[PDB]
This record gives C-alpha cells, sequence and structure tokens, in this order.
C-alpha cells in the first residue's frame, strides 16, 4: 500500500519515502539511510512536535500519505 | 500481591550482594522505589559526602529503563535542577540485559568524572569548563553543606 | 616550502570547522529559523497566550537550531559534499560498501596499490550493530497472524518456533512438534518474555526459565543464518597526497549523536592524535573490533577511536558497553583538491558576508539572526 511521506531537515531539504502505514519508525529510518547515508542511530524523527519511538508504526501516530516528518540530527 | 519476578529476584541480589560504596534498599510502601545513598568517591570533590538518590522502576521495567533523581542537592554538571540524571545510552537502547547495578555504577563513575561538555543550558556546565579549578572547590563546599550527616 | 593542495584541504576544513561551526553548512540564518519555526508551530496553541508561548518555544530550541549537528552520518555527508561537490557526492553515495576483511587486508591492499605522492583519497566508513531479537512471544496457532505479527521477535507456537525478522521473513528455527510441545507448555500464560534477562538466564529456577534458555541456545546456534545488522556509526578518513618522499598521513573526521560535533572533534585535535598511530595500526584495530567476541576489547577500541576526547575510559563502560558484535564497512574515492578548496572558499565567502571582526562575532551574528528569524516567522503563520 505504498503511500508517500516527506522528511525535511533544518537545511530546507525534502526527502521522499515510499512507505506503508504498517512499517515501523525503525523501517523509515532505514529508508532515510538508503537515501542519505545517515545511520539509524544517527537520527530522530518528529511529527507535529511529538518524538516518534522506534517500535511504533506510522498508523500508531496517525501518519498518512503526504505527511511531513522532521529529521532531528541533534539529541534533545 | 503481584510484582514481576525480575524485580523480586533482583532486589534480593541487590541487598545480598551490594556494590562497594553504595547503599540501596527498597521503600517499604512501594517496592519499585529505592532509597539510595552513594558515598562520594575517593579523591573526588565529593569525597566525604553521602548523597541520597530516589530510583523508581516504572510499570514497564525491565523493558523500560528506571528513572533516577538526586534528593540530596549537589553541585555537578550532569544533574538536573530537580536532581534528575541522564541514563541516555549512545547508539543503543535500554534492554532488559542491563540492570539497576549497572545504573548505580554509572552514576558512581559519573561523580568520579564529571562531563561538563553536554547540555550547556545550565550554569553548572559553564563553570565546569571555564574555571574548572574553581568548580572543584565549590563542589567541595556543597559537599560539606548538604552531604554531611 | 608549501604543503600540497590535498593537505591544504584538510587544514582549511579543520580550521574553518573549528572557528565557524554551524555556519559551515552554508544555509542562510534566515532559512534555519523558518525551518525550526515550522517544527515548533504545533507546540503553540492558538487558544493560549501567543507571545509567551513563542518565547518559551524559542528559548527551549534557540540553542539547538544554532549549534552544529551531532549526527555522524550528516557530518560525513557534509565532509563528502565539501570535498567532492554535490554531483560526485551523490555518485559516491550510490557506490556500494565493502566489508572489512578479517585482518583488514582488503583496505590495506587498496591503500598500498596507490602512489602516496600521486593521489588524494577519501574513505567513508559505516559500522553496524547486531540487533538480535530480545523478546519471546508464545501464541497458539489460532492466535498467530503471520502477516501482522510484530517483527524482530521469536514466536513459540504449539508445534513450531519462528524467528520473524525485520523484513517479515519467518525463519523456521528447527525444533519439531515434540520439542515445541515441551517448550510451549513449560512456559505459561504471559504473552511475552525476555530473551536477555540475566536473572532468567543465569539463575534458572522454574521449567519456564530452562525453556527460555534452551530457546536462546537454539537461536544462537543458528545466528549465521540471519541478518540483524543495523547501521550505527559513520566516519570518514582523508589521506592527502605527499610531497616528495614524505610519509603518508591519515586523518579521521567524525561526529557522534548524543556526544559531539565535527567542530568538537577538530577543536579537541583528536583527528591529529589518532593520525599519529598510523593508518596500518588503525586498520588493524578496526579489524579486531569486528573480529572480537570479547566485550571489553570491543568497548576499548570503540572508545579509543570514536569517543569524545577525554572520555575514553568512560565512553564504553557500564550502560555503554559494546556487548553485541560490530561490522566495519568502507568505500573509497579520489578527490580533486582544486574542487575541494573551491568549495571551502565559497563557504568562506558565505561566512564573510556576516558582520563581525573575529570569527566568534560572525558565529554570534549568525546565531542571533536565526533566533530572530524563528520568532518573526511564527508570528506571521499565526496571523499576528
Amino acid at each position: 500500500g505504498s503511500m508517500q511521506i516527506f522528511v525535511k531537515t533544518l537545511t530546507g531539504k525534502t526527502i521522499t519515502l515510499e512507505v506503508e502505514p504498517s512499517d515501523t519508525i525503525e523501517n523509515v529510518k532505514a529508508k532515510i539511510q538508503d537515501k542519505e547515508g545517515i545511520p539509524p542511530d544517527q537520527q530522530r524523527l518528529i511529527f507535529a512536535g511529538k518524538q516518534l519511538e522506534d517500535g511504533r508504526t506510522l498508523s500508531d501516530y496517525n501518519i498518512q500519505k503526504e505527511s511531513t516528518l522532521h529529521l532531528v540530527l541533534r539529541l534533545r | 500481591a503481584g510484582l514481576p519476578r525480575r524485580i523480586i529476584k533482583e532486589t534480593q541480589r541487590l541487598l545480598a550482594e551490594p556494590v562497594p560504596g553504595i547503599k540501596a534498599e527498597p521503600d517499604e510502601s512501594n517496592a519499585r522505589y529505592f532509597h539510595v545513598v552513594i558515598a562520594g568517591p575517593q579523591d573526588s570533590p565529593f569525597e566525604g559526602g553521602t548523597f541520597k538518590l530516589e530510583l523508581f522502576l516504572p510499570e514497564e521495567y525491565p523493558m523500560a529503563a528506571p528513572k533516577v533523581r538526586f534528593m540530596t542537592k549537589i553541585y555537578h554538571p550532569n544533574v538536573d535542577k530537580l536532581g534528575r540524571i541522564c541514563l541516555d545510552i549512545l547508539k543503543d537502547a535500554w534492554s532488559p540485559a542491563l540492570q539497576i547495578r549497572t545504573v548505580l555504577l554509572s552514576i558512581q563513575a559519573l561523580l568520579s568524572a564529571p562531563n561538563p561538555d553536554d547540555p550547556l543550558a545550565n550554569d553548572v556546565a559553564e563553570q565546569w569548563k571555564t574555571n574548572e579549578a574553581q568548580a572543584i572547590e565549590t563542589a567541595r563546599a556543597w559537599t560539606r553543606l548538604y552531604a554531611m550527616n | 616550502s608549501l604543503e600540497s593542495p590535498g593537505f591544504m584541504v584538510h587544514k582549511k576544513l579543520k580550521s574553518m570547522s573549528q572557528s565557524y561551526g554551524v555556519m559551515m553548512t552554508g544555509v542562510p540564518a534566515e532559512v534555519l529559523g523558518q525551518m525550526q519555526a515550522e517544527r515548533s508551530i504545533p507546540s503553540i496553541n492558538k487558544t493560549g497566550n501567543l507571545k509567551q508561548q513563542i518565547a518559551k518555544e524559542v528559548s527551549k530550541v534557540c540553542h539547538m537550531m544554532t549549534e552544529p549537528t551531532q549526527s555522524a552520518g550528516q557530518a560525513s555527508n557534509d565532509v563528502c559534499e565539501l570535498l567532492l561537490g554535490k554531483i560526485e557526492a551523490e555518485k559516491f553515495h550510490f557506490t556500494k560498501y565493502e566489508a572489512l576483511s578479517a585482518d583488514g587486508d582488503n583496505l590495506k591492499n587498496v591503500l598500498e596499490n596507490t602512489a602516496p605522492s600521486s593521489t588524494n583519497l577519501l574513505i567513508r566508513f559505516e559500522i553496524d550493530r547486531e540487533d538480535p531479537p530480545i523478546v519471546l512471544v508464545k501464541t497458539k496457532n489460532e492466535n498467530f497472524n503471520p502477516e501482522t505479527a510484530v517483527k524482530n521477535k521469536i514466536y513459540l507456537l504449539e508445534n513450531k518456533l519462528y524467528f520473524i525478522d525485520k523484513m517479515g521473513n519467518l525463519f523456521n528455527l528447527g525444533p519439531g512438534k515434540k520439542k515445541c510441545t515441551q517448550l510451549f507448555n513449560a512456559i505459561g500464560d504471559s504473552a511475552e518474555y525476555s530473551l536477555c534477562d540475566p536473572f532468567v538466564l543465569e539463575e534458572p529456577e522454574k521449567p519456564e526459565d530452562f525453556a527460555i534458555s534452551e530457546i536462546v541456545d537454539i537461536f544462537n546456534e543458528q545466528k549465521e543464518r540471519f541478518d540483524f545488522w543495523i547501521g550505527s556509526h559513520s566516519f570518514t578518513i582523508y589521506i592527502p597526497q605527499t610531497l616528495g618522499e614524505s610519509p603518508r598521513q591519515f586523518y579521521p573526521y567524525q561526529a557522534y549523536f548524543g556526544s559531539h560535533t565535527l567542530q568538537d572533534w577538530f577543536v579537541s585535535d583528536k583527528d591529529e592524535y589518532l593520525s599519529r598511530i598510523g593508518i596500518d595500526k588503525y586498520i588493524e584495530k578496526l579489524a579486531v573490533l569486528g573480529k572480537t567476541t570479547n566485550t571489553k576489547e570491543r568497548s576499548d577500541i570503540y572508545a579509543e577511536f570514536f569517543s569524545k576526547r577525554g572520555r575514553e575510559a568512560f565512553f564504553c563502560a557500564h550502560l555503554n558497553e559494546k556487548r553485541q558484535p560490530l561490522r566495519v564497512k568502507f568505500k573509497i574515492t579520489e578527490i580533486n583538491p582544486e574542487l575541494a578548496l573551491k568549495n571551502l572558499q565559497e563557504t568562506q565567502e558565505f561566512i564573510d558576508t556576516h558582520p563581525g571582526e573575529n570569527p566568534s562575532d560572525k558565529v554570534e551574528n549568525y546565531r542571533n539572526r536565526a533566533k530572530l528569524a524563528m520568532t518573526e516567522h511564527l508570528e506571521s503563520l499565526l496571523d499576528i
């Protein structure tokens, strides 16, 4: 059920992922690694100000097609 | 009535085999809370002091890490305004393979070797790099004032 | 006399990164604020006090938008773009990693099969962890939905034992119907158990503990079948060209999430300290790091190479012990020093358009325009 989400960084860059609502946040970090070379342990993901945890899914956060997550590259 | 076997069996080995320099015992009302006292390590600014720590095991332990906080006010760059501690693991996650013992040991080494270079949002980190020689002594003063008797 | 152009790249990168930190990105301070304001806008509630919540939201993020990234991967990305340019950096990204051979000989051989005086080299590394399953789920076959089961777990059924991996493959772990029968009924009514509780594994009291331990043995016996590697650390090594008969030098560049930045790495001069052991010794310790099964040896080297300077005895002790094996991979390209120095010089021009006599002034000039830009944007989007 390939939908499309976006991942923006502090530099203004947008990244386009092909995902399903089933996949874990860990899975999308691995897709960020495939496009950006960033290891999963080197990144965090935020949705509407809420820190996403690795085991939970995109549906667990009501993340849907065309949503925009924010790549966080310092540790808060 | 019910409380996980891991907590029960770990609490047993914590009182039967405690770590050098640390006292840790369950609260008698809620056995998930722990009254901890750590003797300030030898040849450290906190030598001679005795610092009291509240360790709490959340419902999800040991799948989730415990939460730790200083009850005794202390001068140290890695301590919260409310006394809370990091416990953040670098490029890894808390798994039930790590124990309370490892938590207590890490806090014990954290006193023996403060790390100012971390969050600078509090002043204690600024003084712990600017004039480190003068941060050792004001920590010695807070040891006398709050960590004795 | 003068140094080589390849070495000039190292000197310029390090000294600029030391002094200008967050500005090395080349992104206008205005854009940074507009970006953070986009991330902070939901934390604001229209119903509340607007400015008070804006200032609070600013104050809480004002000093993170404004310092450089900690991500080891992003720092490697930044290094790669400066030394290669956008187009060739993307080409580099899609060339594939190779695993470091058992003694490091494959990387040692490629380095040796290049003339030190002729060439400039960039090595990019990726280090994976092993992230094995850590919980056991006992279901009945009637309650087992293989499509929807949580991944990266071991599942005990009445007559089967599956490892479900991160891509949704169900690997039969081996045991037959009778052995699964024995294990399934040895355990009990809890949904999930830990595969890594030391009190369960080293003090086996009940038949349930002995069964979980036997399942751990069965799994560990077959580990070579599977792939639970997960990307953890990233760093680069720059090897500038020599002049004449001078010996070759290597310089490792890195950042580290939850620890430090490229700027911290350079200011600490740890890149220079590690350089003094020589590339041949470094590779050897990198090979031991992936070859070893000894937790203390793995933790020692990992800290010696990748710790913030000063924290070597502390970076990998207690909660940070390296208890799982590691995999070291690399890839190699030549850089053109003319392109690299150009890229650095353009960044220098961007830095110089910022008011300030000293570098500290220009940094502070940048940081403040970012704070102002965030506040001003948030006001606009709330229609104030």
